[PDB]
């Protein structure tokens, strides 16, 4: 949990650095926190090629992390 | 070994899905000008598989409005099969054998690839050299017996002995202090 | 349920002083090597009409999960019965 | 919107207005969560209780009658100078020659060739192969189906013709059968380790062989979409 | 020939009003070979002690036709009276013992062969001759399974 | 000799004989080629599944025997009108009975007289269980097209 | 303590391969963002 939270903060800092090339840190961390707990919360997406690729790679992280959690939990309830 | 990316799907499937996403993307572009911008096709085709909200592109033509509905339905099947397959690894394991006890086929018919013995001059020896149904097991056991109960347990740890028959009051104490043996 | 015990086969009973007792045993062994008794087995003994199983993965049918279909319909009918109340809510309040 | 909401809402959509629209979509959204959660769970149950299938169906398969009509030909053979060779020779000639051009020398050599990929199938006696399948390093070797003979016969004692001990031997064998000694002998000598209940091997590939249905469905869908496109174009042109 | 009512081996169906057996085909359009059986009536030979012609076909009926063509002999199949397989009992508390059913009808001279699923054991092998086995099987237990509830 | 029915081993090098619960069997050896070697046998020990049945038969009906091993061919084959192996030995009368994994068939039942069978057998095919399974429509195994 | 099923909780190094993917993409992206910045200047 903390091992992914530190990388979340790193990605937020990278997005802040890319923003140089109204996107503050609050919306960034909100979007990056919602994207991994099933994106449900209304959020605003950034602009340009850099923002789009950073969010797409983070979105692939979320799909794999969420699918292995439900599978592991199912194994514990069955055994 | 938890090969996160390589365990659920094979190496050939990850490349076929990654190539089919471009086939549907450029198709939506051709279905627009024949009845979206070069950039709309790229995100909208990737914005449904990765489960991320990027851009506002949407197929306007009725001919492309049905390709997108089947495209969305194809991503849910992959994710549903991804989780279901990953759940088969942590619940199903390889069938172990482990000797069932004294009536095991490996002990009734001994060979030169399985070695089992006990301690010499104890009441385990008297139990085997007295019954006549245990005649074939005693001859194979007599040529491998050790001197004490502290040297036979170490042999099982160094892979020089296969099985060791002793009292349950002592063998259940080493199995609890040494986490690499089992009864 | 269970395994097999007292494994003995079927035969043709004939009296001891029978001249045919030698020609019958030479015809049964000959019908086992040319495939004559497997046509008789797949015709009368082996059409297995109802398959058995232990785990039996069962696919859910319409009536299996029909309780979830009822929820959408119920909500929609109550909603209009409630939409009219909502329409009257904007007129009175 | 109503089609996207049940296949994981991913597609950009616009929501309606007012109290009526909001309540209708919220009740439909609850339908989607329950429908999607029971699908993944049911699919997981099928993969955990799946069951394998045999490669061939017997000696009357296409691979044994026409080996050249496939991939690099199927390799099967047996050891000569026996009863199975005499049985195969009288019923199949081309198959007899094809399996005789792949002769062996023993049971252990045949098992080694089958384990080292040098052979695909081995035809021999039933009891010997059952014993070899029930006693192996691991449970890699198996018999087709679940254990089945094709030429039913048994083991007997060969005595001289027109003797006086045949009746006594038959009566003694039947008495041993009626007392229960055969079960003890088979439990002592004919016991096995492998051949347990055929559970799942927990496959770890899910390659194109299993996942071709979704690609076929996508191809059919895109073909139908192109057909509807050209039909609408021809209708608008007229 | 003497047979017994066994569903996987011998079917016993009544004749029509004409007197012959009605035709019947299999799933691949080939005719089924039947024969004119003659045994007891429907219920039992006890009160209605009379015989009526019937029809026979099954696993043990088409096997006798193959033996009749190879060995070139004629047969006349009928059903056993009491409906038993055969066992040795005591008769009126006497010093002698006798068989019954299909086993006691062959030794009495009322039959020549027994085409039926008769189990080869040690008790019957001391009086008659059985041939090589035509079907390998054994004994098992038949019970009723439960229904699962989801 | 077979794998589960007739096991052949060596005698005890300490006493020069076979162990208990076994049967002493004697195979002959021919080493010389230019000259004919006098009859010289070795002493082996035979046991297995058929040996116990033979012991029980010999205990039921009183008779004595002396086992030995075949050296001419294997189970029996008819070459140019002459039977080899155990089938040929019983036919030219040097053996009286043959015990082992001999299967009753029509070609051999015209020169010998088999007994009631004590175990069932036949023809089978052995293949290696591959890592693959069967699941072409696993995605359609869930809810049918009605829902 | 012994067991047969032994439900094992995944640790950090157990699924560390997925953490590497985000970092790798981010470093290549700047090495690619500079190329993207130069792409707007030259093209
Ligand atoms: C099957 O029997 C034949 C006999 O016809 C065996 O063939 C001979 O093999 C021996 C052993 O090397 C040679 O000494 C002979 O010269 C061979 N004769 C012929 C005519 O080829 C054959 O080896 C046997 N095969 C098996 C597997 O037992
Ligand atoms: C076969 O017949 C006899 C022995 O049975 C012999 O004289 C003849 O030479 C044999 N021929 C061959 C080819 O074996
Ligand atoms: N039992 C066979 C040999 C083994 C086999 O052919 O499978 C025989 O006596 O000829």
């Amino acid at each position: 949990w903390v091992m992914m939270f530190v990388m979340l903060l790193i990605v937020s800092a990278v997005a802040v650095f890319v923003f140089e090339y109204s996107f503050t840190i609050g919306k960034a961390i909100w979007l990056l926190w919602g994207l991994v707990f099933n994106n449900s919360v209304p959020v605003q997406n950034p602009k340009g090629t850099t923002s789009k690729i950073m969010v797409s790679v983070w979105a692939f992280f979320a799909v794999i992390f969420l699918a292995s959690y439900t599978a592991n939990l199912a194994a514990f309830m069955i055994q | 070994t938890l090969d996160s990316f390589m365990q659920p799907f094979q190496s050939t499937l990850w490349l076929l899905v990654g190539l089919s996403v471009h086939v549907v993307a450029v198709m939506l572009y051709l279905l627009d000008r024949f009845s979206l911008t070069l950039s709309s096709a790229m995100w909208f085709s990737w914005g449904v598989l990765l489960n991320s909200g990027i851009g506002e592109g949407a197929p306007r033509s009725f001919s492309a409005r049905i390709l997108g509905m089947v495209w969305a339905g194809f991503a849910m099947i992959i994710v549903a099969s991804y989780t279901a397959n990953l759940a088969a690894f942590l619940v199903l394991d390889r069938p172990e054998e482990r000797i069932t006890g004294i009536n095991d086929p490996r002990l009734r018919n001994p060979s030169d690839k399985f070695i089992y013995a006990t301690v010499k001059q104890s009441s385990v020896d008297i139990y085997f050299r007295r019954q006549v149904e245990l005649s074939t097991m005693y001859r194979h056991m007599e040529k491998h017996n050790y001197e004490s109960a502290a040297e036979a347990i170490q042999a099982v740890r160094d892979n020089k002995l296969h099985a060791f028959i002793w009292d349950s009051a002592v063998l259940e104490f080493e199995a609890s202090q040494k986490c690499d043996l089992v009864t | 349920t269970g395994e097999l015990f007292f494994r003995s086969g079927f035969g043709i009973g004939m009296r001891k002083d029978s001249p045919w007792k030698q020609q019958v045993s030479l015809s049964i062994l000959k019908s086992h090597e040319n495939g004559f008794m497997e046509d008789l087995d797949k015709t009368w003994v082996r059409y297995q009409e109802c398959d058995s199983r232990s785990n039996a993965p069962a696919t859910l049918t319409f009536e299996n999960m029909a309780g979830v279909f009822m929820l959408v319909a119920g909500g929609i009918v109550a909603g209009i019965f409630l939409i009219f109340i909502e329409i009257a809510y904007k007129r009175h309040k | 919107l109503l089609w996207g909401l049940v296949f994981n809402n991913s597609v950009p959509v616009q929501n309606p207005k007012g109290t009526t629209s909001k309540i209708m979509v919220s009740v439909w959204a609850f339908f989607a969560v329950i429908f999607l959660a029971s699908y993944t769970a049911n699919l997981a149950a099928f993969m955990i209780q799946e069951e394998y299938v045999d490669q061939v169906s017997g000696l009357s398969d296409k691979k044994f009658q026409r080996p050249n009509d496939f991939s690099p030909p199927f390799r099967f053979g047996t050891v000569p100078n026996g009863s199975t060779e005499r049985n195969i020779r009288n019923n199949y000639a081309e198959m007899h020659a094809y399996m005789g051009k792949f002769n062996q020398r023993g049971v252990d050599d045949a098992l080694l060739s089958l384990k080292t990929g040098k052979l695909d199938a081995f035809i021999y006696d039933a009891a010997v192969l059952n014993y070899m399948a029930g006693r192996d390093e691991g449970c890699k070797l198996v018999t087709i189906g679940s254990g089945k003979v094709f030429a039913s016969t048994g083991y007997g004692i060969a005595i001289q013709k027109d003797s006086g001990w045949k009746r006594q031997v038959d009566l003694a064998i039947l008495q041993l059968f009626g007392d229960g000694e055969m079960e003890e002998l088979e439990a002592l000598w004919l016991t096995g380790i492998c051949h347990n209940e055929k559970n799942e091997v927990m496959s770890s590939q899910l390659d194109i062989d299993n996942m071709a249905g979704v690609f076929y469905m996508l191809g059919a869908a895109m073909a139908l979409s192109l057909i509807t496109f050209i039909c609408e174009h021809l209708f608008y042109w007229q | 020939i003497v047979t017994i009512h066994q569903e996987p081996f011998v079917y016993v169906k009544p004749t029509m009003s004409d007197g012959t057996c009605k035709e019947e085909f299999t799933v691949n359009g080939d005719p089924v070979k039947k024969v004119i059986c003659t045994g007891p009536n429907d219920t039992s030979p006890g009160s209605p002690r009379h015989t009526v012609p019937q029809c026979c076909y099954g696993f043990c009926i088409d096997l006798l036709i193959k033996l009749a063509r190879t060995m070139q002999f004629t047969y006349e199949v009928h059903l056993v009276a009491d409906g038993k397989f055969g066992t040795q009992e005591r008769v009126q508390n006497s010093n002698k013992k006798e068989w019954n059913g299909m086993m006691g009808e062959l030794l009495s001279g009322q039959a020549d062969m027994i085409v039926a699923p008769l189990t080869i054991n040690n008790e019957r092998a001391q009086y008659i001759e059985f041939s090589k086995p035509f079907k390998y099987q054994g004994l098992t237990i038949l019970v009723k399974k439960e229904i699962p509830r989801s | 000799e077979e794998a589960p029915f007739v096991i052949v081993e060596s005698v005890d090098p300490l006493s020069g004989t076979c162990m208990r619960n076994t049967v002493p069997c004697q195979k002959r050896i021919i080493s010389e080629n230019k000259t004919d070697e006098e009859p010289g046998y070795i002493k082996k020990c035979c046991k297995g599944f058929c040996i116990d049945i033979l012991k029980k038969i010999s205990k039921s009906v009183k008779f004595t025997y002396d086992l030995y091993l075949v050296t001419n061919g294997k189970h029996g084959k008819k070459i140019n009108g002459t039977w080899n192996g155990m089938i040929g030995e019983v036919v030219m009368k040097r053996a009286y009975m043959a015990v082992g994994s001999l299967t009753i068939n029509e070609e051999r039942s015209e020169v010998v007289d088999f007994s009631v069978p004590f175990i069932e057998t036949g023809i089978s095919v052995m293949v290696s269980r591959s890592n693959g399974t069967v699941s072409p429509s696993a995605f359609l195994e869930p809810f049918s097209a009605d829902v």
